[PDB]
């Protein structure tokens, strides 16, 4: 949870990585905010 | 025809995009997802 070597180093179950390249399951961007869209209905009731 | 394109597909992405729960139920499941990503890449560098 440091570094990727020592990720690196988790995902070859070994103390001692080789000359290579490796990774893992993919970071994803997460969601900054919610943003709700719905219409501007025009039609009131008649309350009034 | 000499090389095949080289897919690579994400597991967790792919079972449980975005959700805690489907993947600590498929934690239970040992490395089958993992395997079948590691043979995926072995594909591709064969390939290569």
């Amino acid at each position: 949870a440091l570094d990727p070597l020592s990720e690196t180093k988790c995902t070859l179950k070994s103390f001692t990585v080789e000359k290579g390249i490796y990774q893992t399951s993919n970071f994803r961007v997460q969601p900054t905010e919610s943003i709700v869209r719905f219409p501007n209905i025009t039609n009131l009731c008649p309350f009034g | 025809p000499v090389s095949m394109t080289k897919t690579s597909v994400d597991c967790t992405m792919y079972i449980c995009g975005d959700s805690t729960e489907c993947s600590n139920l498929l934690l239970q499941y040992g490395s089958f997802c993992t395997q079948l990503n590691r043979a995926l890449t072995g594909i591709a560098v064969e390939q290569d």
